[PDB]
């Protein structure tokens, strides 16, 4: 670590978490496609509240769901906000995302293609669990402190 | 838990289909043409990190099985001290070291899992 | 006065164990296999492709140890004299032929393990053993050779007829396998190994499950194999593969074999696109068809069966491979331990004996055959297997 | 292949190995292992039906669910609910000698399987069967002193046995693969239902599950280890 | 020395009750693993540290007591032949056997030896072995010995060969 900062404890868990290689593999509880027609109320209780959130200051009826665990979120120090503008920033225009902020009780990202989609969907489901990286460096995997 | 059907006629595979006009989900044969409404709407479920197989082996002889260890412990149903007793069953690296009873009064499974997350252990 | 039903304690082990020993020695692997072989495998062994397009053969005699002597008679040989003179220890195998025309006999020598029931020694008494020059401390699991003494040493194997999953490396596209390396276990050894690969890596598209038949040049998808097996709705298969109908998880892993099988819709399409993958684009249809049931009614698990009525035991069987392949790509099971003795088997004498003597009692067979097919109007080459045996 | 494997305990000498090249590949049977002659399956197969064991032809899966499926020398020959009599018969008709003791038979409850190995090559050494048919108090072993009394009476005559005592049910033969499904004990006297600070330390009896209890546990060895005086004293290489 | 071995018997007492807890932790689930490491993984290395400070601490009790009498103390004083680890293994514990890095695996199904009962993650049931040599082994011990043993003759074979060839 840069000289100034040896003894902190926190800063080395940073640049850790920072190194460390991150796929959503490593932070999904399971994912699951749903048929989900009105973009506006859903056949998911649970995420009612969270499409109506998403309303303040093309779709295909076809639904992924992923649900992540806030054990391996918070300790690899990341934000709803960063895996799903990362997922964004990673399906081009080709996808819609949304996901529940990091209040609510369940960590929840949806996701519509934008007719053969259930097939495209589970293979659109596999890039994401393998090859986008949330974070760290490719080919680092294990990471260990020492002293 | 996508518990699938088969056809009535042909008994084959059924393969999800969107009824446009409705918007709702469908499941046709792709040998004859019979076609039924959809009793849930999920269609694929992946579990990263998965339970089920922790309990496999759980038979009704499994009282007379030699090498299972035993304990004296309290079953929450029959209190009745006659256990035996496995880790789990999944043969996956990330698994815990917990134990899973077995009452030999009344067959039934608890556990030594202070985080118990499930109800079923299926 | 000594309660006979009093527990035993430790000392009284060797009680137990001085007994094993007075009954079986220290080579009972050698007698033992060597005299299962001498009083049943062989008689076996005479029975299998011993009728010839006739000439059938019958009973099988075994002599005891005797040398064949140039300028005198046939005398009785013991081994003493055997390893001084330089001689074989063996003794004269006869046959019983039965000639018939259609559009005793002296056949080799069998060299006799020392011991066993045909040797000299095995009745011999203390003072018998002393007056033949022969060590009563000799336990005798061998063979003497050209006047040496010759052992053959157990070689392991691994066992026949048994399902092994095994995981693979990382690089490639297999990534699970689940094997069996069918053999009957008299008649003729056919070792025909069936392998049923699962395609592609946690993570891959569409992980797909095919199997390798004998005689096919190309891998099978099983969805196509249980329909040219007489299996033909999805509903059925999966049935015969997953004997649980809420496990939703293996279910789903099978998913992907439907569709790769959904071209194929009955079992003669079936048959068929087997066939094509073990015959040359000239072939008729029928001819086809026909080569593919007799593959799986031959080469596929010959173990079970190689009559015709039972696909439905194969079927299952092949349900079961599958079943155990994919609890172990499902992350329930570990792949097998290969090191595990009990799924090893060890050779001796009688098994060893008989691989060569098989070979050699078909050698003996080809040349009868040509002692026929060259006779438009005993001719026995005896030394085709007493040098087979003796080299 | 050259590593000393758990499955090799009674079956092959843990000491006697060669040297380099050879080592582990080359190995030597313990005192007391045999290896199976071979046996024709077909009484058995025979018996097997007449006892209720389901043909596979007429076999259904999801209307039969507990069922266990039972193997011959690797053949799938059928089904069988309630296995547990079968078993049990088969145990008895083994240790009568009905069924010849060679012959290898292993249930895996838990894995509803019950396979059943005739063939020849498979490696086995004998124990000391502990069944609790006795009242009295508790599991003993079947060989009683009475026996030994016999044993010895025929040793000193120098007519009971060592195949008397297969005969009567008081040892069995077991190959690694049923081995599996046993419980061991090691010294008769730990099913036993201040301490002498020279003796080595021992564990304790925690059982009331034993199948089986070792003639002698030194029986493990070879012939040119037990000759080694005091072996369990020395560094193992 | 009498006093010695029975400090000596308390010292491997206290190991195999700090293994006890951490089991008893291990079933509850109260275990935390260590970041890039399993719950199994961290277990097994808190028991064989717990095991190895025992041979250990053991060995420096006999160590010590051996007076300057003590022959195989005036050889390892003078530095001809000797050590502690062969003190420690003749006159206290042997210690634990391991084959590839690891305690005995479950060689039979979830068990190192047909006389355990499944699952049993015990220091007896993995290989530790608790007598010295002049003591002598139990059988289960003597097994364990062995397994480990034959590790040493194999790769010493091997070391021996690869080396010949590097250096040439
Ligand atoms: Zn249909
Ligand atoms: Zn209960």
């Amino acid at each position: 670590l840069e000289p100034g900062h040896a003894a902190d404890q926190e800063q080395a868990k940073l640049i850790r978490s920072a190194i460390e290689h991150t796929t959503l593999k490593s932070v999904t509880i399971a994912s699951e496609i749903y048929y989900d027609p009105d973009p506006r109320s859903t056949v998911i209780p649970e995420d009612e509240e969270i499409i109506q959130l998403h309303f303040s200051l093309q779709q295909s009826p076809w639904l992924l769901r992923l649900e992540l665990d806030r054990a391996a979120m918070n300790d690899k120090d990341l934000t709803m906000g960063q895996v799903g503008e990362r997922i964004k920033q990673t399906f081009k225009n080709d996808l819609f995302v949304i996901w529940s902020e990091d209040n609510d009780e369940k960590l929840i990202i949806r996701c519509r293609v934008v007719a053969e989609e259930d097939h495209m969907l589970k293979k659109i489901e596999n890039t994401m669990l393998e090859n986008i990286t949330l974070r760290g460096v490719e080919n680092i995997e294990r990471v260990v402190m020492m002293k | 838990m996508t518990t699938f059907r088969f056809c009535r006629d042909c008994n084959n595979m059924l393969y999800p289909r969107e009824d446009k006009e409705n918007n709702r989900l469908l499941f046709e044969c792709r040998t004859c043409s019979y076609v039924e409404e959809a009793g849930s709407p999920l269609v694929y479920r992946h579990e990263l990190i998965t339970n089920i197989g922790e309990t496999a082996g759980v038979v009704q002889d499994i009282g007379s099985d030699p090498t299972l260890p035993r304990s004296d412990r309290e079953c929450p149903k029959c209190h009745s001290r006659e256990n035996v007793f496995f880790q789990s069953q999944q043969r996956r690296k990330d698994t815990s070291m917990v134990l899973f009873f077995v009452c030999l009064s009344c067959s039934h499974i608890f556990t030594s899992d202070q985080k118990n997350k499930r109800t079923q252990f299926s | 006065f000594e309660d006979e039903s009093a527990p035993i304690t430790a000392e009284d082990s060797w009680a137990v164990i001085s007994a094993f020993f007075r009954e079986k020695g220290l080579v009972s692997q050698q007698l033992d296999s060597f005299n299962q072989f001498v009083d049943y495998t062989l008689q076996d062994i005479i029975c299998e492709d011993s009728t010839l397009i006739e000439i059938s053969f019958g009973k099988i005699y075994v002599t005891k140890p005797m040398v064949n002597e140039s300028d005198g008679v046939t005398h009785a040989l013991y081994p003493q004299e055997a390893r001084l003179r330089n001689l074989t220890y063996s003794s004269g195998l006869f046959v019983d032929v039965k000639k018939r025309t259609y559009e005793k006999v002296f056949i080799g020598r069998l060299p006799i393990m020392l011991r066993s029931k045909n040797c000299y020694l095995s009745e011999a008494t203390e003072s018998d053993l002393y007056k033949l020059k022969e060590c009563p401390f000799d336990m005798g699991g061998y063979f003497i050779i050209n006047g040496s003494e010759k052992v053959l040493i157990a070689q392991e194997r691994s066992a026949g007829n048994i399902v092994q999953v095994f995981k693979k490396a990382a690089p490639s596209p297999i990534s699970h396998v689940a094997e069996i390396r069918s053999a009957l276990e008299k008649g003729s050894r056919f070792i025909s190994t069936l392998q049923v690969k699962l395609y592609g890596r946690e993570g891959s598209s569409a992980r797909t499950i095919k199997a390798t038949l004998p005689y096919i040049k190309q891998d099978i998808p099983i969805v196509i194999i249980f329909r040219a097996l007489g299996i033909i709705p999805d509903g059925e298969i999966l049935e015969h593969i997953c004997y649980d109908v809420n496990d939703w998880q293996m279910l789903e892993m099978l998913k992907p074999c439907v569709e790769d099988g959904f071209v194929i819709q009955d079992r003669e399409t079936a048959l068929d696109f087997i066939g094509r993958r073990g015959t040359a684009l000239g072939i008729k249809k029928e001819k086809r068809i026909q080569y593919a049931k007799d593959i799986l009614q031959k080469e596929f698990l010959p173990h079970i069966t190689q009559l015709e009525g039972f696909e439905s035991r194969k079927a299952f069987f092949l349900g079961y491979m599958i079943n155990r392949l994919l609890l172990c790509a499902l992350d329930r099971k570990d792949q097998d331990d290969r090191d595990h003795f009990g799924k090893k088997r060890l050779d001796l004498a009688g098994p060893l004996l008989a691989q060569l003597f098989k070979t050699l009692f078909k050698k003996l067979t080809k040349d009868i055959f040509r002692y026929m097919q060259r006779t438009v109007e005993l001719a026995i080459n005896a030394k085709t297997i007493t040098s087979g045996l003796k080299y | 292949p050259r590593q000393l494997h758990n499955t090799h305990w009674g079956l092959v000498c843990p000491a006697e190995t060669p040297e380099g090249q050879a080592c582990g590949l080359v190995k030597n049977l313990s005192l007391m292992s045999c290896i199976s002659v071979g046996t024709d399956p077909m009484p058995i197969i025979t018996f097997l039906s007449e006892w209720g064991m389901e043909p596979l032809e007429d076999y259904v899966p999801h209307q039969s669910p507990d069922a266990t499926r039972v193997f011959v020398n690797g053949v799938w020959h059928g089904v069988h609910r309630n296995p547990a009599r079968l078993m049990e018969t088969l145990r008895t008709l083994r240790r009568k000698g009905d069924i010849n003791p060679e012959v290898s038979m292993i249930r895996d409850i838990r894995e509803k399987e019950l396979k059943i190995f005739t063939d020849a090559g498979r490696v086995y050494r004998p124990l000391f069967i502990v069944e609790d048919d006795e009242s009295l108090g508790h599991k003993e072993l079947k060989v009683r002193k009475g026996h030994i009394a016999k044993l010895m009476a025929t040793e000193y005559q120098d007519e009971y046995t060592w195949s008397s005592l297969l005969n009567e049910g008081l040892v069995e033969y077991i190959d690694a693969e049923e081995e599996e499904s046993i419980l061991i004990a090691m010294q008769p006297e730990d099913l036993e239902p201040d301490v002498d600070p020279a003796k080595r330390i021992r564990v304790s009896h925690h059982a009331t599950t034993f199948t089986h209890c070792e003639i002698h546990p030194s029986m493990i060895l070879g012939v040119a280890a037990s000759i080694i005086p005091f072996p369990d004293h020395n560094q193992s290489p | 020395d009498g006093p010695t071995m029975r400090e000596i018997t308390e010292t491997i007492a206290e190991a195999k009750k700090k293994v006890l807890d951490v089991t008893k932790e291990a079933q509850a689930n109260l275990l935390t693993a260590k970041h890039g490491m399993t719950l199994r993984e961290s277990f097994e290395d808190n028991v064989v540290r717990f095991l190895n400070e025992a041979r250990d601490k053991a060995g420096r009790l006999a160590e010590v007591n051996l007076k300057d009498l003590n022959n195989v103390k005036q050889m390892v004083m003078a530095g001809s032949k000797g050590s502690f680890i062969n003190i420690a293994q003749m006159s206290a514990c042997v210690g634990q056997q391991s084959v590839e890095g690891k305690r005995i695996a479950f060689g039979f199904v979830d068990r190192t030896l047909p006389h355990f009962s499944k699952d049993d993650y015990s220091p007896e049931s993995k290989g530790f072995v608790e007598n010295s040599y002049l003591r002598g082994l139990t059988p289960q011990e003597f097994f364990f010995h062995a397994m480990g043993g034959r590790e040493g003759l194999i790769d010493t074979a091997v070391k021996t060969a690869e080396t010949g060839y590097i250096q040439r």
